[PDB]
RNA sequence: GGAUAGUGGCCUACCAUGGUUUCAACGGGUAACGGGGAAUAAGGGUUCGAUUCCGGAGAGGGAGCCUGAGAAACGGCUACCACAUCCAAGGAAGGCAGCAGGCGCGCAAAUUACCCAAUCCUAAUUCAGGGAGGUAGUGACAAUAAAUAACGAUACAGGGCGGUCUUGUAAUUGGAAUGAGUACAAUGUAAAUACCUUAACGAGGAACAAUUGGAGGGCAAGUCUGGUGCCAGCAGCCGCGGUAAUUCCAGCUCCAAUAGCGUAUAUUAAAGUUGUUGCAGUUAAAAAGCUCGUAGUUGAACUUUGGGCCCGGUUGGCCG
RNA sequence: GGACUUUUACUUUGAAAAAAUUAGAGUGUUCAAAGCAGGCGUAUUGCUCGAAUAUAUUAGCAUGGAAUAAUAGAAUAGGACG
């Protein structure tokens, strides 16, 4: 259509971004970077939407302009910026620190951290190469690519990152039993560590999750990322721990608290 | 009669961090006005037709009274 | 280019439209729950068999097919909730018989009528709409409340409204200051 | 069996069938070919406005014996012409022939209604204006 | 048949009807308290069984 | 091989003779953009989607091309065709299927108004710009809620069983209530407007006065009065009027729906009159004069059944 | 990893799966059409639940079933195992 669509209409805006339907005509397109487009959030939102801390979109920016904002690092003054999973939101001011994961339901919550816990973060290996003069790399969930890795990291595994600097000091591994995170689909944020998996030569191999409630669910490969090992996991969860409650179970305990 | 509101931290962040309509709305902000939208929209175009200064040009036009 | 602010009607009406039988009926509800337009009697037939469809269609389902449960529970919930099924039916084999007549006895002119305070369902409909009669100080002049059986308990007139008084009334202040 | 294939693998044979045989509609032909559009003056529009030319006095058709008082008008859309009644006691008057009406059908999809052979419309307003509130007399004619 | 007929009579007896005017009367109800006085006027005091209802007889 | 960003008859050279089709090719039509979807509610269906979201195409009709990351762009250029403006006659300039607004067309559709406050977008970029967008106007498109009244006392009257319980029908009464409107004010808003609050006003029949159809049948409501006299007119259909008109024109009374109601056209149910579910074919519409017969549809029966062991699941009972 | 696999139709479950629409939960927009808000205290400097579920169904993908209905297999043995 002559080259780069720059607008977005509301309805067209992720669901997961609880957007209310009557604000006008347009949702904030998110920008360029680490994460894609239909998979991220911006700053605009988690700032007015999600931490009701500005009131208008003018505001926002007035607020991102003193570099109270940083994520994963660097200020990151975008306002449209595709703020993605897993990435680390600090805040100069009110020294709060969040990590984006999502809910049992598919969105991302809010979810305050340590300020210790703020200096990592992880990310799943999307591809493992050569390059430049034979030094191999590694490119993952981020958006971010890490030269020398060890010649054990393979594809689809995870990695833990000082961000202070590039190069990651931990790499878990896509083996049989590890704890994974699921992100794709609408199995998104259920979790369970690992039943098996199908590999299906020629495209979409499929893996077999069991959540720690003897509850099992299928997924696609690109969709799932190890976190760890059963029952221990390398960041702050969420509450739920996405363990899929079923539509009477949460209504019954949403009953459950039924005096003030 | 629900609203709501905002105090600051000082008078000097409100008048910065505040909308201009409001700090009129108050009296703490003029309210010098501007010529309309259109009227100065108008004045856009007129002045894009002209390329320069614009000051070396009433010399021909005052100079073509002999032509 | 905006979203399309959604809507939706309240009120179907019925295929044949000289029926006497089903008219006369028609009118006797009316002027005795002191409805205005027959319509608001069409309206109330068509919550009623939209609801009917909605549990029928569930009663045929496996007994204890789990959508079945928790729309039901739910269903049968909102009814009790406003007070209009019984709650020694609360199985919902008693929601296909629902009557219409039970939804209009669960209004709010009919309460305001029925706990006396009206004398008159009409006079009832009156102060409603003028100003008079709330819950808590939520005045209400739609006569067509809903009363949820809960803040059932809680009718007396608002605060302002002279009639449980406020002030005399406009009328009233000159109607004898009028010397 | 009576006829229709019952095979599991017939359906291609069964919806040309119906296909075929659903010409048999006249509503469906109707809707189909077009007639609406090329026959049917009316370009299948609700109503028509058009010029008229004559005042007629129509036979009525028997067991009736009257005089049904219609207008033969020129359609100017389309330019074809048609002869349509002017409804209610007089109404004659108020057509002053070579004035501007509008032509709205009989409900009866063509079909001329009643005793007045031929006639499939009728007219709504002269002089664009409200026939049956000139025959009550809520408005007037205007000047021309 | 024929397509010519006269046109003099048009409007003829419209036009002859000796046209009584109306008559003023008291300013009845609207819907509630209308379509309640007819449930009055139907439904509390029958005002006929010589035979069945009738709703305007005339005559009668 | 050339060309492309790159695959490819995309193009060229050489060579060959292939490719689709009754399982409908090829051609024609379309009052055709496709889709998310809309209407109609037993179900199966039938019918519509220009139109708020997604995709595509176009900018009067064609073609060509500069810039560029990205355009065969048109609120860019070049040419031709059509349209068409200014002029000093030499020449020059234009492209609203953007916002409004105008002509025409027609059955058919609103202001040449306000703002970047919101929603978002762009730039060198917190600032500027944005007829995107938002405000108001116009607006019975459709959709929601629902005023035009409510209580008395009395008075003959009924009926309860004139008394004291009201059925109320009353042509004098009666003090109560309130918004439709009007308007300090605050709120509302970018600034206004409305809505929400609320002082002062603001209802008795002259009113703040509901309508639109209909009253022979279908089909609810008069064989009342006047008129007319196969005339005028009514009448979706059956039928009314030729001198007491249950139908026309009216007065009266009555019915249905009621801030809405009638009419025209289309569509859906009704329609088991398109029938897969689910029609009909002796005589009512319909079995080729007859047999062969390719496509198509359909096509008898028979191959590991039966018996034994184990595990652990889910309801429900007796217990709790 | 190697070596080799007669072909189908059907049915199960699941993934993939835009939003609005629709069905539908919760919430008392004064009701309602709607909206996705809202509900709580210490209303002095905060506490807190949400923003479900369903739905796609033709085709493609993945998986269990082996009835029904096809296809192929050893007859000039040019068969099968070694
Ligand atoms: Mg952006
Ligand atoms: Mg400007
Ligand atoms: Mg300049
Ligand atoms: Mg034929
Ligand atoms: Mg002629
Ligand atoms: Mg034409
Ligand atoms: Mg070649
Ligand atoms: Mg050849
Ligand atoms: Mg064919
Ligand atoms: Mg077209
Ligand atoms: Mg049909
Ligand atoms: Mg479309
Ligand atoms: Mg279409
Ligand atoms: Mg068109
Ligand atoms: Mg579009
Ligand atoms: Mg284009
Ligand atoms: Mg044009
Ligand atoms: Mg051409
Ligand atoms: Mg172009
Ligand atoms: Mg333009
Ligand atoms: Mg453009
Ligand atoms: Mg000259
Ligand atoms: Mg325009
Ligand atoms: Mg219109
Ligand atoms: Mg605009
Ligand atoms: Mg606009
Ligand atoms: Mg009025
Ligand atoms: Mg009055
Ligand atoms: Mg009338
Ligand atoms: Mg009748
Ligand atoms: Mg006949
Ligand atoms: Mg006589
Ligand atoms: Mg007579
Ligand atoms: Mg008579
Ligand atoms: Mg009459
Ligand atoms: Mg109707
Ligand atoms: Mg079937
Ligand atoms: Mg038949
Ligand atoms: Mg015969
Ligand atoms: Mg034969
Ligand atoms: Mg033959
Ligand atoms: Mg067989």
């Amino acid at each position: 259509a002559r080259g780069p669509k720059k607008h977005l209409k509301r309805l067209a805006a992720p669901h997961h971004w609880l957007l209310d339907k009557l604000s006008g005509c347009y949702a904030p397109r998110p920008s360029a970077g680490p994460h894609k487009l239909r998979e991220s959030l911006p700053l605009i939102v988690f700032l007015r939407n999600r931490l009701k801390y500005a009131l208008n979109g003018r505001e926002v920016k007035a607020i991102l302009m003193q570099r109270h904002v940083k994520v994963d690092g660097k200020v990151r003054t975008d306002t449209t910026y595709p703020a993605g999973f897993m990435d680390v939101i600090t805040l100069d001011a009110t020294n709060e620190n969040f990590r984006l994961v999502y809910d049992v339901k598919g969105r991302f919550a809010v979810h305050r951290i340590t300020d210790e816990e703020a200096s990592y973060k992880l990310g799943k290996v999307k591809k493992v190469q050569l390059g430049k003069k034979g030094v191999p790399y590694v490119v993952t969930h981020d958006g971010r690519t890490i030269r020398y890795p060890d010649p054990n990291i393979k594809v689809n595994d995870t990695v833990k990152i000082d961000l202070a600097s590039g190069k990651i000091t931990d790499f878990i591994k896509f083996d049989a039993g590890k704890l994974v995170y699921v992100t794709g689909g609408r199995n998104l944020g259920r979790i369970g560590t690992i039943v098996h998996k199908e590999r299906h030569d020629g495209g979409f191999d499929l893996v077999h999750i069991k959540d720690s409630l003897d509850n099992t669910f299928v997924t696609r490969l690109n969709n799932v990322f190890v976190i760890g090992e059963q029952g221990k996991p390398y960041i702050s969860l969420p509450k739920g721990k996405g363990i899929k409650l079923s539509i009477a179970e949460e209504r019954d305990r949403r009953r459950a608290q039924q005096g003030l | 009669s629900v609203g709501f509101g905002l105090v600051y931290n000082s008078v000097a962040e409100a008048k910065k961090f505040e909308p201009t309509y409001r700090l009129v709305r108050y009296g703490l902000a003029e309210k010098v006005e501007k010529a309309s939208r259109q009227q100065r929209k108008q004045k856009k175009n007129r002045d894009k037709k002209i390329f320069g200064t614009g000051k070396r040009l009433a010399k021909k036009v005052a100079r073509r009274n002999a032509d | 280019p905006r979203a399309p602010r959604t809507y939706s009607k309240t009120y179907s009406t019925p295929k044949r439209p000289y029926e006497s039988s089903r008219l006369d009926a028609e009118l006797k509800l009316a002027g005795e729950f002191g409805l205005k337009n027959k319509k608001e009697i069409y309206r109330i037939s068509f919550q009623l068999s939209k609801i009917r469809r909605a549990a029928r269609d569930l009663l045929t389902r496996d007994e204890k097919d789990p959508k079945r449960l928790f729309e039901g529970n739910a269903l049968i919930r909102r009814l009790v909730r406003v007070g209009v099924l019984s709650e020694d039916k609360k199985k919902l084999d008693y929601v296909l018989a629902l009557k219409v007549e039970d939804f209009l006895e669960r209004r709010l002119q009919t309460q305001v009528y029925k706990l006396g305070l009206a004398k008159s369902v009409h006079h009832a409909r009156v102060l409603i709409t003028q100003r008079h009669i709330a819950v808590g100080k939520q005045i209400v002049n739609i006569p067509s409340f809903m009363v949820r059986l809960d803040s059932e308990k809680h009718i007396d007139f608002a605060p302002t409204s002279p009639f449980g008084g406020a002030r005399p009334g406009r009328v009233a202040r000159r109607n004898a200051a009028r010397k | 069996g009576k006829g229709k294939p019952r095979g599991l693998n017939s359906a291609r044979k069964l919806r040309v069938h119906r296909r075929n045989n659903r010409w048999a509609e006249n509503n469906y032909k109707k809707r189909l070919l077009g007639t609406a559009f090329k026959s049917s003056p009316f370009g299948g529009s609700s109503h028509a406005k058009g010029i008229v030319l004559e005042k007629l006095g129509i036979e009525s058709k028997q067991p009736n014996s009257a005089i049904r008082k219609c207008v033969r008008v020129q359609l100017i859309k389309n330019g074809k012409k048609v002869t349509a009644f002017v409804p209610n006691d007089g109404c004659l008057n108020f057509v002053d022939e070579n004035d501007e009406v509008l032509l709205a059908g009989f409900g009866r999809k063509g079909k001329a209604k009643g005793d007045i052979p031929g006639v499939r419309f009728k007219v709504v307003k002269v002089s664009g204006v409200s026939l049956l509130a000139l025959w009550k007399e809520k408005k007037e004619k205007p000047r021309s | 048949a024929k397509v010519h007929g006269s046109l003099a009579r048009a409007g003829k007896v419209k036009s002859q009807t000796p046209k009584v005017e109306k008559t003023e009367k008291p300013k009845k109800p609207k819907g509630r308290a209308y379509k309640r006085l007819l449930y009055t006027r139907r439904f509390v005091n029958v005002t006929l069984v010589n035979g069945k209802r009738r709703m305007n007889p005339g005559p009668s």
